[PDB]
RNA sequence: CUGCACGCGCGCUACACUGACUGGCUCAGCGUGUGCCUACCCUACGCCGGCAGGCGCGGGUAACCCGUUGAACCCCAUUCGU
């Protein structure tokens, strides 16, 4: 409500948020190839440093 | 310096969504708005309008 | 035949090893003994005169079963439930600085020993009396 | 042990000033002292290496003066600082436990202190009123009229 | 001959104010020694600056005159004990001369916020 | 109920020594009603009569403590 | 004016100086995740930030 | 905005022994954590204090660390007895 005036009245937001994640013994140059492939703008994809 | 949670990462690129689509909404209002798409990768990142008059914008 | 201490009653295995470190009396008793209260949430002193025994008993026991804990972690097991008088009750921690010289009465005991990293496990010294006497109270439960 | 009752039994102590009860045990007959406590007594009695489970009119006088002694100046027992009452009084500057009339006696000179000055507590007790900052608009209605 | 009653913590007056900051936090109280742990900011120090030039410009055995102050934090310090402050209650500057006794209080004790309440009586409401 | 007593008297302890380990059910606050003792002596002296061997344990439970009369045949 | 002593009382701590992130209300607002919008602009926006009710 | 001779409304703690103490012994789930403005987050371990707490040394932007969240009730013994 916008004020003080109703019933006691509550409605419950939420947002699930997914993750998954996979592991490769890529070269680190290659890897981009595999990242071009997809535009999907709903997921967010991120790319470990390549030190290990 | 540092990035943020993964929590208040994803309410931050909704919060920049919601503010930008009401700008363009007060801007854009005389042109036949209807909203927008982004997309943000860590390069050039794109903004697509679906205004309907164009020619206006 | 092969008894651990885990085939015991633990309720009267920390009635005997408290009389064990008892009359093997090496154990550094601290000497504000009789000002205690034990740990804020609760408002006496305990009942029995010689607690430090039976809270060193217990702390050997628990750290049997728990490898790597130290002195906010047993705070934690000791702790309990405080009445706020009108107010409702809540969880509290323990108290630190009988938890701490207890740990360390068992340390210049030869008893338990610092970890690789944070905490405390028990020496071999401490794992073979306290099941030695864990057989001890098996058999008095046939003796 | 007492297997049936020893030939005397005091009924009443007499103790600093205040007639206490021979029938509780001593850890809480002699909470009827204004001043000693159900948390003071214990420590008292620590120091006086007596028996806990023994009761009020079970004991000799050489074991109730010992007990007197205590109580009444903890600090040569080693009963540590914050264990007392006047910690650091704003006339002295001693630590000491009050006992007695005494308590009371202490209790209205720092009330009779405030409303010499005219503190803003002080004006409050020299009223009905609360004293540690409560509301007064919904409770303590019978303590006027 | 000159002998009255007095002592505070077991110190006098005659010895509080040849006394340095530091074992004035070991004498006072939990509270007082916390904020005289941390600093007394500028205008505490420029009220004792009046506080100290009103006793020197005192006529000779007579009481000074008020000096005005908003600022009712203040710990009374034994600097300023026989002062004369008029302390703010929101309304007006009530006038308070300061005392032996009152010497481990704030400023806000003696200048109540209220007028406190008398009587009335009960009009339409309370059913 | 009220003004019950501690540390037995004579009259109350030739009387328990005697008849108490007679009845069935004998129990602290049993004995708390028929003999005029307020309790904690019926736990203490029962104690100690179990330390005798005048009646037999069955329970000792923390809330409950339940004695018995001997067996006589 | 007076530049020492304009702004001076310390907007820190509290909530003088936490605000409505859409129009500066300083009541009742959410500082969770970092959302910072008071209790009523939460409710125009929700849709557009991503949370859904619970369909 | 809390001022109190009073009235009323949601509550919290109780009036006890089907309990209260003291000591033992033992099990959770949901979730949240260092910030654009924004200063302040969750905390393990080690040592000082009797408690509140105080310093050292880390970890965690989190199924990685707090945390195998050793939660209370309850359970088992002790004391108290209308
Ligand atoms: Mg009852």
């Amino acid at each position: 409500t916008p004020c003080g005036e109703g019933s006691k009245t509550w409605d419950r937001f939420q947002m699930r948020i997914h993750k998954r994640l996979i592991d490769l013994h890529s070269p680190s140059e290659i890897v981009k190839q595999i990242t071009s492939i997809s535009i999907e703008p709903g997921v967010e994809v991120e790319v470990t440093i390549a030190d290990a | 310096a540092v990035q943020i949670s993964k929590k208040r990462k994803f309410v931050a690129d909704g919060i920049f969504k919601a503010e930008l689509n009401e700008f363009l909404t007060r801007e854009l209002a005389e042109d036949g708005y209807s909203g927008v798409e982004v997309r943000v990768t860590p390069t050039r990142t794109e903004i697509i309008i679906l205004a309907t008059r164009t020619q206006n914008v | 035949p092969g008894v651990t201490v885990k085939d015991v009653n633990q309720q009267e295995f920390v009635r005997a090893l408290a009389a064990f470190l008892k009359k093997s009396g090496k154990l550094k008793v601290p000497e504000w003994v009789d000002t205690v209260k034990l740990a804020k949430h609760k408002e006496l002193a305990p009942y029995d005169e010689n607690w430090f025994y039976t809270r060193a008993a217990s702390t050997a026991r628990h750290l049997y079963l728990r490898g790597g804990a130290g002195v906010g972690s047993m705070t934690k097991i000791y702790g309990g439930r405080q009445r706020n008088g009108v107010m409702p009750s809540h969880f509290s921690r323990g108290s630190k600085s009988v938890a701490r010289r207890v740990l360390q009465a068992l340390e210049g005991l030869k008893m338990v020993e610092k970890d690789q990293d944070g905490g405390r496990k028990l020496t071999p010294q401490g794992q073979r009396d306290l099941d030695r006497i864990a057989g001890q109270v098996a058999a008095a439960n046939k003796k | 042990m007492s297997l049936v009752i020893p030939e005397k039994f005091q009924h009443i102590l007499r103790v600093l000033n205040t007639n206490i009860d021979g029938r509780r045990k001593i850890a809480f007959a002699i909470t009827a002292i204004k001043g000693v406590g159900r948390r003071y007594a214990h420590v008292v009695l620590r120091k006086a290496d007596i028996d806990l489970t023994k009761r009020a009119g079970e004991l000799t006088e050489d074991e109730v003066e010992r007990v007197i002694t205590i109580m009444q100046n903890p600090r040569q027992y080693k009963i540590p600082d914050w264990f007392l009452n006047r910690q650091k009084d704003v006339k002295d500057g001693k630590y000491s436990q009050v006992l007695a009339n005494g308590l009371d006696n202490k209790l209205r000179e720092d009330l009779e202190r405030l409303k010499k000055i005219r503190a803003h507590r002080g004006l409050r007790h020299f009223w009905g009123l609360r004293v540690r900052g409560q509301h007064t608009k919904t409770t303590g209605r019978r303590g006027r009229t | 001959r000159t002998f009255r009653k007095f002592t505070y913590r077991g110190v006098d007056l005659d010895q509080l104010l040849d006394m340095s900051y530091e074992q004035l936090m070991q004498l006072y109280s939990a509270r007082q020694r916390r904020r005289l742990n941390r600093g007394l900011r500028r205008k505490q120090h420029s009220l004792l600056k009046r506080l100290r030039k009103a006793k020197k410009e005192a006529p000779p055995m007579e009481k000074p005159e008020v000096v005005k102050t908003h600022l009712r934090d203040m710990i009374i310090l034994p600097e300023m004990v026989g002062s004369m402050v008029g302390v703010y209650n929101g309304k007006t500057f009530n006038q308070v001369e300061i005392k032996p006794e009152m010497i481990g209080h704030y400023l806000g004790e003696f200048s109540i916020t209220y007028k406190p309440v008398k009587h009335g009586r009960p009009g339409i409401g309370a059913t | 109920k009220l003004n019950n007593l501690v540390l037995f008297d004579k009259a109350t302890y030739d009387k328990l020594c005697k008849e108490v380990p007679n009845y069935k059910l004998i129990t602290p606050a049993v004995v708390s009603e028929r003999l005029k003792i307020r309790g904690s002596l019926a736990r203490a002296a029962l104690q100690e009569l179990l330390s005798k061997g005048l009646i037999k344990l069955v329970s000792k439970h923390r809330a409950q403590v339940i004695y018995t009369r001997n067996t006589k045949g | 004016g007076h530049q020492q002593l304009y702004w001076s009382h310390p907007r820190k701590f509290g909530q003088g100086s936490r605000s409505c992130r859409v129009c500066s209300n300083r009541h009742g607002l959410i500082r969770k995740y970092g959302l910072n919008m008071c209790r009523q602009c939460f409710r125009q926006y929700a849709k557009d930030i991503g949370f859904i009710k619970l369909d």
